[PDB]
């Protein structure tokens, strides 16, 4: 198995910049990978502070007592015993799928293929990370693992939806983040100026009469929902309430 | 036998390094007790890497000539009194031990194994270890008598460990009665919620204290914390003459008038803490109560 640690052109991710020109890899190398991960730094001072207290107590003037208490409360083993636990897994057991899971699979697959198709004939460029069957193997073989796990001979729906879970996080976080990469700008300053005149600060209008109205002028469905949950997106005048009937302009 | 920490199953290095006696004749919490350490061991004659294998296997000449060597050598340092006559217990094939060492196994044995309910649940581990120790007794176990040798070894350290940091950093205070040393922040305190634990730390200290130039015997207090009560564990110790003394200056034992001292206080004021200990020198008392306590036991007559 293939473990890489890989850093970004520029540092940094450089969000502002696009996908596409951030990643100096090529298709086909990715595409043998099938878990990626994009680690980004965040600043909002509450992890930073939990950070720092971490850090600070893994100093080895105090956690070499904690996690003393790690084996000795039964939190967590030591590493020679997981040795020879993933040994003896590996040795003994090697699960199976059934006829239900491989459903959701399929089904799972053809959502995530149409979405894909959906972004790139919106951004009008190839994606940068690819979706191929490869990736129907990846989620098979998760399945397969996560059943390893616990030496069950079969494979049900309770490893299927942490495997689709832990997929959906990895490719959400790297394929599918921010796929336009930032009719073009004109009919987005008409939206804003309109909305703005039409719609005073307090109260709310349903979102089938915006629609309506849009579409029944050039500004279509496609551009106002977009426009619509990027105004959103802006989070300074403009909030979302009671599901997706009521937009509150605070 | 000599004063020796666990020499029948330790190398004779670490023995001597840990041994309370050698550390309180010597100073060995600095660099010039290393240093004279270091030149014993060559004057004896022992190479360092010899003197650092394990008693089994170290020369078995050097072993027959110990006896010896220690005689010729040891006047110089003044050591003399670390040699005494015990007894031992020799079981077949099986290997050899001495009282010594099998105490102080049973010791480390009760110290480690395995707010009012926090409380019950140490109150009841601290019977589940006495059991365990108990049960540890006999002959047909001895998997339960060499965890106890190493857990021995383990909490020698860690008391050595945090005695240098304290005489270090010079937190003995002299009043004007007592002396007092409060364990404010460190390492590994939760260890010291036992009593036992406690009194070894207090016992290494006040023999440190005694071999010294100083002319004074006063009592002793000592503390500690545990944050998961906030409460402060106090235990007072009595005064220590030097072990190589005479026997006229021995007409009675040094007494301890900490718990007439401790009762009459509380009896006097509404302090809020909790006697019950067999050992009547042994109390628990409040965080924001220590300090005006102690002071009364500054006022009070002692």
């Amino acid at each position: 198995s293939v473990l890489a640690a890989a850093n970004p052109i520029y540092g940094r991710y450089d969000d502002l910049k696009s996908p596409g020109d951030n990643i100096d890899f090529q298709t086909t190398i990715l595409s043998r990978f099938d878990m990626i991960f994009i680690v980004k730094d965040d600043h909002n001072e509450e992890r930073d502070i939990s950070i720092a207290n971490h850090v600070i107590n893994i100093h080895t003037g105090n956690a070499n007592a904690m996690q003393n208490q790690q084996e000795e409360n039964g939190s967590e083993i030591s590493i020679e015993k997981m040795k020879r636990y993933i040994t003896y897994c590996r040795l003994k057991c090697a699960p199976r799928l059934s006829p239900q899971a491989a459903e959701k699979l399929s089904s799972n697959f053809v959502t995530i293929r149409k979405q894909l198709l959906i972004n790139e004939l919106e951004s009008t460029e190839r994606s940068s990370i690819p979706i191929t069957i490869r990736q129907l193997e990846a989620i098979i073989r998760i399945t397969e693992s996560l059943a390893k796990l616990e030496l069950s001979p079969i494979a049900q729906e309770r490893h299927v939806d942490e495997a689709i879970r832990l997929f959906q996080a990895s490719t959400m976080d790297a394929a599918s983040q921010d796929p336009i990469g930032g009719t073009s700008l004109s009919e987005i300053r008409r939206f804003e100026q309109e909305l703005k005149r039409r719609l005073p600060i307090g109260w709310s209008t349903s979102y089938q009469t915006l629609r309506r109205e849009f579409v029944d002028t050039h500004r279509f469905s496609q551009l106002a929902l977009d426009k619509a949950l990027y105004a959103l997106e802006k989070h300074e005048t403009i909030q979302l309430r009671h599901q997706g009937q009521n937009i509150y302009r605070s | 036998d000599y004063y020796l920490f666990l020499l029948r199953h330790s190398s004779l290095y670490d023995s001597f390094y840990y041994s309370n006696y050698v550390n309180a004749k010597l100073s060995l919490w600095n660099e010039n007790g290393k240093k004279r350490l270091h030149k014993m061991f060559a004057r004896m004659g022992i190479p360092l890497s010899t003197a650092q294998e394990t008693w089994l296997y170290m020369d078995h000449s050097i072993k027959r000539e110990l006896g010896i060597i220690f005689d010729k050598n040891l006047d110089r340092y003044g050591l003399q009194d670390i040699i005494r006559d015990g007894f031992v217990r020799t079981l077949g094939y099986r290997g050899s031990i001495s009282a010594s060492e099998f105490v102080e196994a049973l010791t480390a044995l009760l110290e480690v194994g395995n707010s009012a309910q926090k409380l019950t649940n140490l109150r009841k581990r601290w019977v589940s270890n006495f059991w365990l120790s108990w049960d540890a007794l006999d002959d047909r176990k001895v998997e339960l008598l060499n965890r106890g040798i190493q857990l021995a070894q383990d909490l020698q350290r860690a008391i050595f460990n945090t005695g240098v940091a304290i005489l270090e950093k010079k937190l003995i205070k002299h009043l004007r009665i007592y002396r007092l040393c409060v364990l404010q922040d460190g390492p590994d305190l939760d260890l010291y919620r036992n009593p036992l634990t406690l009194l070894r730390l207090g016992n290494w200290l006040i023999e440190c204290c005694a071999e010294s130039e100083d002319k004074q015997l006063l009592p002793m207090v000592l503390a500690s914390i545990d944050e998961n009560t906030d409460t402060y564990l106090v235990a007072g110790l009595t005064p220590r003459y030097p072990r190589g003394l005479d026997t006229i200056h021995t007409k009675k034992p040094i007494l301890n008038n900490f718990s007439m001292a401790f009762q009459q206080i509380t009896a006097e004021t509404d302090a809020k803490v909790r006697i019950d200990n067999f050992e009547s020198s042994i109390i628990e008392i409040r965080r924001e109560d220590l300090s005006p306590f102690l002071e009364k036991l500054t006022l009070s007559g002692l």
